[PDB]
C-alpha cells in the first residue's frame, strides 16, 4: 500500500390506539430521526417537573375551506402560556425538552382532501420588505394563535411604519425551497379517505445540550393542504383542525426573577 | 545536504489536492462533539427519500400548488393517457428539481433503479382502475394502452389500496449513464392510462386529484462530481 | 464486482477548493483622500453561492479548514517607471483585538496574532484551522435573536436585534496589506481565498435553495418563477 | 538525485510555524540553570491570583486609590442597591484591567467558574448583613432585594466575619464564551443589597469601605490567542 | 503518531506566637513562594556570622494619619549601618542573605483602617524628569528612613540644577503598574479589626547564586494604605508604624579592604 | 472530555513571531554627504510594545532564540534606468569586535563573525541562537547600578551610571549591507526582523504595563489616566 | 532492487463435413479469435428462443463476373426479415448473438480466381461528399441485398437533394486502409483449384456486454475478388455466390411495443 | 515525485552552516598523515602556556 506519515503535531494539518401521558390521554405514529426523547446524559441542580409540566396541552381550533393555504406555529413559543410549563420557561435561563405533536381532523366517507403536517428543525422564515432581517420579535413569536401561509409575496411597500412581519409562500414554504422536498424533513400525511388523524414524536435537536427557551425556537409545525378540500357538489366546505401538543424529558436551570416580554 | 531533483508539476495549486499543511492555531483545545440525531454519511440516502413530482407544469399551473396534482374524473376520455414523461431523472423538467434531481445535477454518472409511488385523494366511496407502465428505449413512445401494455406494467385499484408502487428495474447497454439529455443513454418512457373508469355514487365529488413522488433504491450511485445549473450570481456583496 | 458509493461520501462532497473572497490592494504614494493601501474582509462563506449552497444541504455541521492564497498583480499607467517584487502580510484578527487604522501603524508587529509574509511570484499560500465553534457545532440556520425586550426596558431600541443572528462579530476579520513602500508607479493587486472543508460530519438533512439568495438570511426578492413549461402528456 | 514535486505553500513565512532551522554559535557552552523561585508553568495561574478591583469608576475617584473603595454607612437607603456590574471579565472596564481581564484580553474564547470576594474594613464595634447575589442571563437586571434573592445569593455577617467570598458556577449554553461584548454569550449579572443595616455605638465612626477582589478557579480554560487593546505605539525609537 | 527526525547537531535548531532568632524575640506568617532561605548548594572560603549577623534590627518608627500615602525602604539597603552585617557588606565582594520581615501597628477597637504590606523583587520605580534612567545612587539608596509615595507626578522643570529623584505615584505603585494588580507580589493585609502585626518571610532571589550586596538591591518593601484611617469624629488621626527586619542565612566572600560609599 | 490548558502555556504563549527590527538600506552612488549605504542595529527587544509587554510579565526569563529576515525593495526615481537582482549581508558584531567604517572595509571579510547573504526574491532568511546569558538567567529587571561613587574618588563623574542597567554594551550589534556595486539608479530596501523565544522559562510572575513606555525603564511621562468612566449602580 | 513507494491513494496518480444447428444441415472452418460463442456470465429475465432462432437463413444469390469489385454486408442487419429472429430484435430493447456465416461458390476445373472474405468488426464506411459523417440510416443498412465496392471515388456533386450514400472503394477497403493488410481481420480465401466453400465463426463483440440490435451493427462482411475471374478463352463468365447465417447463442431483454423503422 | 513544501530559509546562504557539497575531484589518492611532533587539539593549550607581560609602557 501507499506510504503516508504524519509530519506536524496537529490533526488539522493531517491531510484528509390510546396514548397516556400524566393526567392527559388520547384515543401508526412517527419517531424523529428515530431518536426518542431523553434526559441529559451523564456527560448546578436541574429542576424537572415529571408531571406538572408533561402532559397534553390543546390549542385553538382552526377552519379549513376551500381557500386556506397553510398555518405554521414555533415551539417552544406555542406553549410559552401552558401551566407550569410557561412559568418554568420564565423563571429560568437554561431550558430543554422533547415534544409529541399531534393533529385531529374528521370528516365523513363523502368528504375528500390531504393535509401534510411538517416537523422543521431550526424553521427559518423569510420577511417582508427590502430590509433583511427586520422582523421583529414580537411579529416572530405569535404564540398559541400560530401564522398562516400566502399564494404569493406582497411587499410592504411602506418606509413611514414598517410592519416588520413574515410573508410565506406556500410553494416556497416561507423559506425559498420547493415544497414538494419538505418530505425530506419529518412529516405525516392525513388522508381524509385513510385516516383522521396524525402523531409525530420530537427529540431535543440542537447544537447545544440546552439553551434558553425564550429567545430560541427548536422546532416549527407546518400543516398545507396538499389536495384541496371538497364535499358533494356544495359551494362551501369548512372542517375544524385541532392542534395538541405534549412536552416530555423537560429540563430546566438557571433560576432567578421571572422574564416578562413585551408582545405588544 | 540531501540531493533532490524537481519533478514537473512543482508550484502549482491543484484544488483537488491532498497534501499537509502548517496550522495557524497550534495547542487549540477543541470542543468535544455531542451525539445529535440525523447524521448523514453518504448523499445517497437523500436520494431515497421520497419527494412530489410536479407533474402539471402547464403555463397556468407551474410555480403554484396546483403543479403537484393531477386530475382524475369519472367522464375523462378512457382512450388517451393520463400522464406521461421519460426517464431522466436529471435532466426531464418534472423530475430535475425533485431531490433526487439535485443530488444528480453535482454528479456526471449515474445508475440504479428508481421507485415511484402514486397517492390517490378521493373520498372512499370512489373506485376504478389504473395501469402504470414502463417502456424501455428503442420504439416509438406508447400512445395507446395497447402499445403500454406490452411493456413493464402494474395494474392499480383505487378502492382496495389508496397508493401504488412502481419499481423500475436498471436495463442499459452501458454501464453508467449520463445526467445530461443524451439520446445514446436514454432510459426510457413512463405512462398511465385508465384500466377502468372511475364510478362514484351520488352526492359525491366526481373530479379528485392524484400526486407522485419519486425515490431511489439501495442499488444507486453516482460518479465524477460536477458544479450545478440551479444557482448562479451576478454581483459580489 | 458492483458499484461503490465512495465518490459521494461527505467528505469526497467536500473535498474541493472554492472561492470566498476578491480582495483588492493597491501599493502607491499615501495622499490625503481615500485610498486602498490596506483592506480588511469579515470572514464568511456566504459572500458567494456555490459553497454556500453545498453547505446549506444540511442544519448542523463541524469541520475543520484548509485556506488557500492566490496572489496576481498588475500595473495601472505606463509613464512612471517600474516596480521590484513586493511581499504581502495577512493578518488575522480575533474579535476584540485592536484593527489597524493605517497601513503602518503598531497592530502590524503581530506578537500575538497569527500573520502569513508572502512573497509574489511563489507557490499560493496555504495554511489550516481546525474547528473553532463555541458550541458542539456550526449552525447554518438559527431561528431566534440574541435579544428579548422587555416590559421595564425604557425604550424599544434597547432589546432590539437582528432576526436569525447570533454575534455582531464572528470569527474575526482579515487584514492584508503590502509591506514594501510606495514605488513611483501604482500597482494593483488581487488576493482570491479559497476554502476547503476537512473531516466533516452534518445532521438534519434540508432541502437546497431553490430561488436566488438575498442577503444573509433566508428573504427571497425577485425571480420566485424557477421551473419551466411541459406538456402533461408529453415526452 | 531523488524525484520530488513540490506542493503549495513552499517558500511562504507563517509566523506560527514550527520547522528546524540551522544554528549561528555551534558548539556553544550554555550556562545551566538553578532553582530559582516563583517558577511558572502555565498563564493560568495567574488568573487563579486575587486582585483587587476598582468598583467605584466615577468621574472624580477614577484613575485613583479611592477607586477601589466602596462607602457604606448607617444612613443609607436600605432599598437600593450598594453595587451593581455584568460578569464580562475581558470586556468590564471594572474587570478588563484586572489581572484575570488581562490574561483573558490576550485570548478570544474563555471558560469557567469565578470567585469573588469583598473585605469589610470597618471597626470591631460596627455590625450588619449583607446580600451577595448572582442572576442567570435571560430577564430584567434585578434592581431590588425581592427579585435578586430568587436568584443565587449569599448572606454575610459582618461582625462575625470581615471577608466573605462567593463562587459563580459555570452555566452556559455554548461551550465556550467570547471575551468581547456580545448578547448571545452574556454572562450574568451580580448586585449587593442590605440584608439589614449597618449599626454602630457611640463614639464610633459611622462610614466605612469595603474592597472586592476577583480570581478564577481551577476549572478555568482560554482559547485562540490574539492581541491585546491595553497597549498601542505611535512612533520606533 | 506523526514522525519527527532532528537532523542539525544543536539544541537550538530543534524545533518547539513567638519568633526567636539570635538573641532577638518578637512575641499566620507567610512565606514568599513556599521556599525558605537556605545557604548555598554543594553545586574561597565564604564567611557566615551564625549569630552575629542574624538577627531583628529594628527601623526608624513612622506616623500614619489622614494624608499618608505610603512608604518604601530597599533591602539590603536598609541594613547598611546595622551592627556587623554593613562591616561584612561593605568588607566583603559578594553577599547572601535572607529576610523575615516584621512590621506592627497597634490601635484601638474604634479606630478603622487597613494596611498592605508588599514585597517585590528587583523593584525599580520611575524618575522625576523627562531624562531616563537619570537617578542618582544616593537618592536611589535612602537606607533606613526609606522613602513616600505621591498622588501626582511632579516633574522637576529645573535644567540648573536636576535633583534626580524618584517621584513615585501610589496607585500606579511607582512603576508603571495599576496598584490593584500588586497582590501578585507576595503580600499582607493588616486590617485593624482583626490583627495587629504582619510577617513574611523572603528567601533570596535573583538570576545569580551570589551577588554585591552595595551596588544591586534585592527587594523592596511597599506598605499601602488600601482604606483610610479614622477613629471616632476627630479630625485628626495619627498612630505609629514599627518594622523589624532579621537576616537569615547570610553569606559573604571576597575580603579586601572597606568600602566607603559617599551618602551625600 | 474535559477541557484543557495546552494553548495557555509558556511556549504556546510565546509560540509567534514578532517583529522587532524595521531597518533601512540603500544602494547608490556613494558621495560625500551621509548616506544609509550600510546599517548598523543594536540588538534588543523594547524597540517595539508587543513583545516586550508579554515579556514583562515575569521578572527573569531563560529561552532560546528563532531570527527571521524580510526584505522588501523599492524604486525611487524613473528616469535613471534599471537594476539587477541584490544580494544583502547581514553580519553580526559581537562586543569588542571591529566594526565597519564603510561598505567596503575589511570587516566584511567575517573571518570569524558569522554572516547571512541573502538573494532577494528567496524566502525569507532564518536562523536560530543558543541562550548566551552570563548568569543563570535573564534579568527583565534590575534594580541597581555598574558603578558605586566612593568619598575617595577625585570627581563625582568617576562612578556616576545610569539607574537599571547592566553593560554599556549588549548582544553585540546586526550590520546589514548591500554587496552589489550602485547601478544609476537609486534602490531603497527595508529588513524586518520577527523574534520567537523557544524553550521557555521564566520565574517570578509581575504585573503587566498599565501605561505608555517611556524609554528603556519604567519611566512614564504621559497618558496617566487609563481607566475610564462607569456608574457604581449600573450594570 | 531500486526503491519505490506509492504516495497518492488513487491507482491514476501511480506511476506506470457436415454442420447441423436446430433444424438445418449443411454438408477447414476458422473461429474468430479463437473464442465461440457463449452467453453471457453470472457476473429483468433474458428471452431466449433456443431453436426457433438459432439455424441458417439464406440470403439473395449474387453473381460474380469479370467485372465485379466486391460486396459487403452488416450484421445483425442482414437478418432483420428472418422468420422469429427479427421479430425478437424489432420485440425488445437489447439484444446480443454470435453468428456462423458460410460462403458458397461452386466452379469447374477450367475456371480460375480467388475470393478472400472478411469478417470486420465495427466495420464503419466512408461517405460519398463533402460532408462528414453525413450518411443516413436508410442507406447505412441496406438489409439482404447489401452493397457493392467500387474502383474510385465518385463524389456527389449535388447540394439540392444529396444522395448520403456509402462511397467504398476496393483497394482502400472502403475505409482508407489498403486491402493488403485485412488479413489482420478473421478472413478465409476461397481459391477454385482447391475449394468451394468458406466458414467463419463469430463470437459476439462489443464494449458492452449486451446492446440494441437496432441502431448498431457489430460485423461486417466483405467478399472481395482477389483474382480476376475466367474461364477457358470465353469473353464473358459468370458464376452464382450464395450466403449462408446462422445465429448463435441468442438472447433478447426489455420487452415492449414493436418497433417499425422507416426503410425509405 | 515524492510531494514536498518548501520552508523558510530555502536558498540561503549561513557561512556557520554544516552541510555535505559534492567534491570536485573524485576519486584522489590522498597522502597520509605522518606523527610530526607539536599536534594541537584545543586553542586553551595555547592560553596555558606562560608568556611575558609589558608592564612599563611608558611613552619612551
Ligand atoms: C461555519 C463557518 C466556519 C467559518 C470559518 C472559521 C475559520 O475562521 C478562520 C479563518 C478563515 C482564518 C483564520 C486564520 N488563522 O490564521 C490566519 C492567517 F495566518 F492567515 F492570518 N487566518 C482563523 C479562523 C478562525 O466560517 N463559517
Ligand atoms: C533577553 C534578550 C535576549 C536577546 C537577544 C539575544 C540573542 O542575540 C543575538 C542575536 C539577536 C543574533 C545573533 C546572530 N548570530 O548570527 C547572526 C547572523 F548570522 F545573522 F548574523 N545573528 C546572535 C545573538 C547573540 O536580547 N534580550
Ligand atoms: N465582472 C464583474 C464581476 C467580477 C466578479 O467578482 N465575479 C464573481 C461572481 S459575480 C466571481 O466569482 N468571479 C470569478 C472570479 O473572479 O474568481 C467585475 O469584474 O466586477
Ligand atoms: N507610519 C510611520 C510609522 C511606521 C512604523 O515603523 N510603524 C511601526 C509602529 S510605530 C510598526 O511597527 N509598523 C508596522 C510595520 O511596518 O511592521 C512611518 O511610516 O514612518
Amino acid at each position: 500500500n501507499y506510504t503516508t506519515i504524519n509530519y506536524y503535531k496537529d490533526s488539522a494539518s493531517n491531510a484528509a390506539l390510546q396514548l397516556t401521558i400524566g393526567n392527559s390521554t388520547i384515543t401508526n405514529s412517527v419517531v424523529a430521526y428515530g431518536r426518542w426523547p431523553e434526559f441529559i446524559r451523564d456527560d448546578d441542580q436541574p429542576t424537572e417537573p415529571d408531571v406538572a409540566t408533561c402532559r397534553f396541552y390543546t390549542l385553538d381550533t382552526v377552519m379549513w375551506g376551500k381557500e386556506s393555504k397553510g398555518w405554521w406555529w414555533k415551539l417552544p413559543d406555542a406553549l410559552r402560556d401552558m401551566g407550569l410549563f410557561g412559568q418554568n420557561m420564565y423563571y429560568h435561563y437554561l431550558g430543554r425538552s422533547g415534544y409529541t405533536v399531534h393533529v385531529q381532523c374528521n370528516a365523513s366517507k363523502f368528504h375528500q382532501g390531504a393535509l401534510g403536517v411538517f416537523a422543521i428543525p431550526e424553521y427559518c422564515l423569510a420577511g417582508d420588505s427590502d430590509k433583511q432581517r427586520y422582523t421583529s420579535y414580537a411579529n416572530a413569536n405569535p404564540g398559541e394563535k400560530g401564522g398562516k401561509f400566502y399564494s404569493q409575496f406582497n411587499r410592504d411597500t411602506a418606509v413611514t411604519s414598517p410592519k416588520r412581519e413574515f410573508c410565506p409562500v406556500d410553494y416556497l414554504l416561507g423559506c425559498g425551497v420547493l415544497l414538494g422536498n419538505a418530505f425530506v424533513y419529518p412529516h405525516q400525511i392525513i388522508n381524509l379517505r385513510t385516516n383522521n388523524s396524525a402523531t409525530i414524536v420530537l427529540p431535543y435537536v440542537n447544537a447545544m445540550a440546552i439553551d434558553s427557551m425564550v429567545k430560541h425556537n427548536n422546532w416549527g409545525i407546518a400543516i398545507l393542504p396538499l389536495s384541496p378540500l371538497d364535499f358533494a357538489q356544495e359551494s362551501s366546505v369548512e372542517i375544524p383542525i385541532t392542534v395538541t401538543i405534549a412536552p416530555m424529558c423537560s429540563e430546566f436551570n438557571g433560576l432567578r426573577n421571572v422574564t416578562a416580554p413585551k408582545f405588544q | 545536504g540531501l540531493p533532490v531533483l524537481n519533478t514537473p508539476g512543482s508550484n502549482q495549486y491543484l484544488t483537488s489536492d491532498n497534501y499537509q499543511s502548517p496550522c495557524a492555531i497550534p495547542e487549540f483545545d477543541v470542543t468535544p462533539p455531542i451525539d445529535i440525531p440525523g447524521e448523514v454519511k453518504n448523499m445517497m440516502e437523500l436520494a431515497e427519500i421520497d419527494t412530489m413530482i410536479p407533474l402539471n407544469l402547464e403555463n397556468t399551473k407551474r410555480n403554484t400548488m396546483d403543479m403537484y396534482r393531477v386530475t382524475l374524473s369519472d367522464s375523462a376520455d378512457l382512450s388517451q393517457p393520463i400522464l406521461c414523461f421519460s426517464l431522466s431523472p436529471a435532466s426531464d423538467p418534472r423530475l430535475s428539481h425533485t431531490m433526487l434531481g439535485e443530488v444528480l445535477n453535482y454528479y456526471t454518472h449515474w445508475a440504479g433503479s428508481l421507485k415511484f409511488t402514486f397517492l390517490f385523494c378521493g373520498s372512499m366511496m370512489a373506485t376504478g382502475k389504473i395501469l402504470v407502465a414502463y417502456a424501455p428505449p428503442g420504439a416509438q413512445p406508447p400512445t395507446s394502452r395497447k402499445e403500454a401494455m406490452l411493456g413493464t406494467h402494474v395494474i392499480w385499484d383505487l378502492g382496495l389500496q389508496s397508493s401504488c408502487t412502481m419499481v423500475v428495474p436498471w436495463i442499459s447497454n452501458v454501464t453508467y449513464r449520463q445526467t445530461t439529455q443524451d439520446s445514446f443513454t436514454e432510459g426510457g418512457y413512463i405512462s398511465m392510462f385508465y384500466q377502468t373508469r372511475i364510478v362514484v355514487p351520488l352526492s359525491t365529488p366526481k373530479s379528485m386529484s392524484m400526486l407522485g413522488f419519486v425515490s431511489a433504491c439501495n442499488d444507486f450511485s453516482v460518479r465524477l462530481l460536477r458544479d450545478t445549473t440551479h444557482i448562479s450570481q451576478s454581483a459580489l456583496p | 464486482q458492483r458499484r461503490s458509493r465512495s465518490e459521494s461520501t461527505i467528505e469526497s462532497f467536500f473535498a474541493r477548493g472554492a472561492c470566498v473572497a476578491i480582495i483588492e490592494v493597491d501599493n502607491e504614494e499615501p495622499t490625503t483622500r481615500a485610498q486602498k493601501l490596506f483592506a480588511m474582509w469579515r470572514i464568511t462563506y456566504k459572500d458567494t453561492v456555490q459553497l454556500r449552497r453545498k453547505l446549506e444541504f444540511f442544519t448542523y455541521s463541524r469541520f475543520d479548514m484548509e485556506l488557500t492564497f492566490v496572489v496576481t498583480a498588475n500595473f495601472t499607467n505606463t509613464n512612471n517607471g517600474h516596480a521590484l517584487n513586493q511581499v504581502y502580510q495577512i493578518m488575522y484578527i480575533p474579535p476584540g483585538a485592536p484593527t489597524p487604522k493605517s497601513w503602518d501603524d503598531y497592530t502590524w508587529q503581530t506578537s500575538s496574532n497569527p500573520s502569513i509574509f508572502y512573497t509574489y511570484g511563489a507557490a499560493p499560500a496555504r495554511i489550516s484551522v481546525p474547528y473553532v465553534g463555541l458550541a458542539n457545532a456550526y449552525s447554518h440556520f438559527y431561528d431566534g435573536f440574541a435579544k428579548v425586550p422587555l416590559k421595564t426596558d425604557a425604550n424599544d431600541q434597547i432589546g432590539d436585534s437582528l432576526y436569525s443572528a447570533m454575534t455582531v462579530d464572528d470569527f474575526g476579520v482579515l487584514a492584508i496589506r503590502v509591506v514594501n513602500d510606495h514605488n513611483p508607479t501604482k500597482v494593483t493587486s488581487k488576493v482570491r481565498i479559497y476554502m476547503k472543508p476537512k473531516h466533516v460530519r452534518v445532521w438534519c438533512p434540508r432541502p437546497p435553495r431553490a430561488v436566488p439568495y438575498y442577503g444573509p438570511g433566508v428573504d427571497y426578492k425577485d425571480n420566485l418563477n424557477p421551473l419551466s413549461e411541459k406538456g402533461l402528456t408529453t415526452y
